[PDB]
């Protein structure tokens, strides 16, 4: 739910760095 | 889905069958042909879980910003606002469906009885050819009865 | 779906003549033929549980942001605002559906009767033969009987 | 629906024959051929019971904000506010349709009487036979009667 | 999905076999042929776990920005804002499904007894024949029984 | 997916043989032909770590612009305003996936026993022959045993 | 992917195989045919590092605009404003993918033993006939055994 979004935008952050 | 619930009975049953199979292949050569009996019983439970933890390190924080007033005069007055950022660990995990929740197995040797030495050395061997988990709460019975 | 509960019944039957056959598989050498009768009853439950836990942990809160003010003059004034973040696990189980809740197996045995000992080393047998597990509320019962 | 009725009606009798049928298997051996009769009655509730709980943890809060003024002079005033985050289970059940709500089952012995110890092991066999479940209100009676 | 826990069955006999294989391999030189027995049994998990870590590093703060207002009269006012930077990691791991989480081997050497010093050799050959791990949990069994 | 394990299983017993295959390449001229026996085990992790790092250097900041102001009177106000340059490092790393995490290497001698010089030689042999790493845990064992 | 990381495995091999050459080309001579033996192990990472660094120079900046006011009365006010221009290196880095991590060589000379000596001479033309590098954490074994 909100958790794995959130997870999943950090490993978007981790894809853009 | 009774048949899926069907195919997860066949696939009991065939573990159930590997089993046996290894403990044949172990035994036949030390005890012999007919000298011995055992059966296996394995549980296993089919859920769907599916977990997703998000944990922080609350003893290792970051200051990221920081105000801090502090003046005299008497009167102290002591303002301070603190932004920290901190460690966050994101785990998704998702089990698989069909494991093995608790295995029973038992073996009876065929008397003439067995010492306790011996009977222990089989249960060893067994510990291994079998997997035998306690903390599971797998169980394994070896007993030496008389075969009519 | 009353054909489906026929397929059910038709499940908790294939089971308790599993269990029979290895029930045979096993008392067939040890006793001999004709010499025990055997019959099992297995009782599942097909409920449709899902469940969804959400659960934090009270005693390790990690500070995000933080204000305090302390001001002296007497009077003195303790002015705080804390927000927090907590290690949060949400977990999703979906239980299978046909599970044996209950499982009872009576073992009748013919007489020339059996002794204690070994009418207890044949419930040993069983006990992994079956896959007992009491804290499920299984029962299992031995008699020696005379056969007519 | 009066079909279904119809349908429910045979899921009951083919129950209660499925039942008679090992009692047979059971007492055949043991009693002979026609020195016993049994019947059985079976009783299945066929509602649609589908429940949603929610349930909380008042004992383990984790405070997510939280604000404190605590200020003197005398004059002691104590402002406090709280918002916390619960243990949050939610579990969606439905129920399978067709469960056996009581089970009675009757055996009568022909005399040449039976002694109280073997009505008794008799009485052990089928428990576990049939699946006596007192808890749920089933009954089993075996007695001895006199065959014309 | 039934079909995958199938294969996932598969590929634990596999390697069961490769295992059973390997210690042949070792031992059929050593000991003969026919002079000993072992199984193999092989645990492996298949979770799909996907973990996201972001750490920092909080005793190397770097100061991008800094305001400090400091003035005297007596009263002593000691102003202060203050911004950072910090290390930051951040680590996206996924593991690969089927691990090995047990792993347990059993070996029977047929007497005629062994001693206790070639026994541990033929342990310490096992551990590296097989890779073991006690760490992990595995348990890897060395005994001497006589084959019938 | 499950066909890529089976071919990262694949992987795995290629590089065993591989090393086998070097380990006979060295001891085949040194011991000669049937004097020895060798397995080797390799475990090998197949994650998928992708890691960003950014780092500062705290300790050499640039000033980028300035403010400062210091009047008197006494009082003794010391106002400043200071914004900074640091050193950014920006590094993202991944991982390969298949790295072999630990080694395991098992080597017996026939005996007729070998000297310790020797077998510390052989060792070392092997350590540069297999790329013996301790540091990942690898294990190397050298025995001397009888071979039957 | 798993064919890419057989691809990685095979370049492994073949720069194993060009240092074997390179030993043999060098030691044949030296040594002669049948007189050594030498295994070498190379460990090549595959990671896909990319690197940005900003990099600043504190110690030489070059005031591009600069307001100073100084007034006196006694009160001495001593405002100031200034603005810097200051060396600015960005760099931007992408590593070679397969880079050699460690690289372990064995070599083992037939006896009829060799002289301390010869054995350091020998070992200081293979360094630099492999390109022995310490810092990276290679190993270069050179021992003196007997050939079977």
């Amino acid at each position: 739910v909100d958790g794995i979004q959130a997870e999943m935008r950090a490993m978007m952050v981790e894809a853009t760095n | 889905a009774s048949a899926a619930r069907r195919k997860e009975q066949e696939l009991e049953r065939s573990q159930e069958q590997a089993l046996r199979e290894k403990i044949d292949s172990v035994l036949l050569p030390i005890l012999g042909y007919g000298n011995y009996t055992a059966q296996v019983d394995i549980q296993m439970d089919f859920s769907a879980v599916e977990q997703t933890r998000k944990r922080f390190d609350p003893n290792t924080p970051a200051t990221r910003s920081e105000y801090a007033l502090e003046d005299y005069n008497g009167s102290v007055r002591k303002e301070s606002t603190r932004n920290f950022e901190l460690d966050t660990t994101i785990s998704h995990e998702r089990k698989q469906t069909g494991t093995v929740a608790r295995q029973t197995v038992s073996v009876a040797i065929k008397d003439r009885p067995m010492s306790e030495s011996e009977i222990n050395a089989i249960r060893q061997v067994l510990i291994g050819t079998v997997g035998f988990d306690q903390g599971r709460g797998d169980l394994l019975n070896v007993l030496s009865v008389k075969f009519a």
